[PDB]
């Protein structure tokens, strides 16, 4: 019994927690993609291009 | 101001603090109001009329 699968038996400990984050999501074609234009969060009021 | 870390042939940046001082500017407001001399003579009877 050797199935090609993720398997990963035992593998104790972890952290399965999800948090709610405000971000805008759009539908293109069939896929659901993130639409991020991060210019205010990062690269704002700093001397990097 | 915030900071961003990057590698390669870029100098390492350190955060910059700014200090600014503004000052006040004094203006005014004026309005005129006239009393006729006959009205002043009427209002300065001093228990005669």
């Amino acid at each position: 019994s050797i199935p090609p699968q993720s398997n990963s038996d035992s593998t104790t400990a972890g952290l399965p927690v999800n948090a709610r984050v405000p971000a805008d999501l759009v539908i293109v074609g069939d896929k659901l993609v993130f639409l991020e234009a991060l210019e205010r969060r990062v690269y704002q009021a700093t001397r990097v291009a | 101001q915030p900071m961003i870390a990057r590698d390669g042939p870029h100098p390492v940046d350190q955060p910059v603090h700014n200090y600014m001082v503004k000052r006040i500017h004094k203006r005014s407001l004026s309005a005129a109001f006239a009393i006729a001399s006959e009205a002043l003579s009427l209002l300065s009877n001093t228990y005669v009329d």
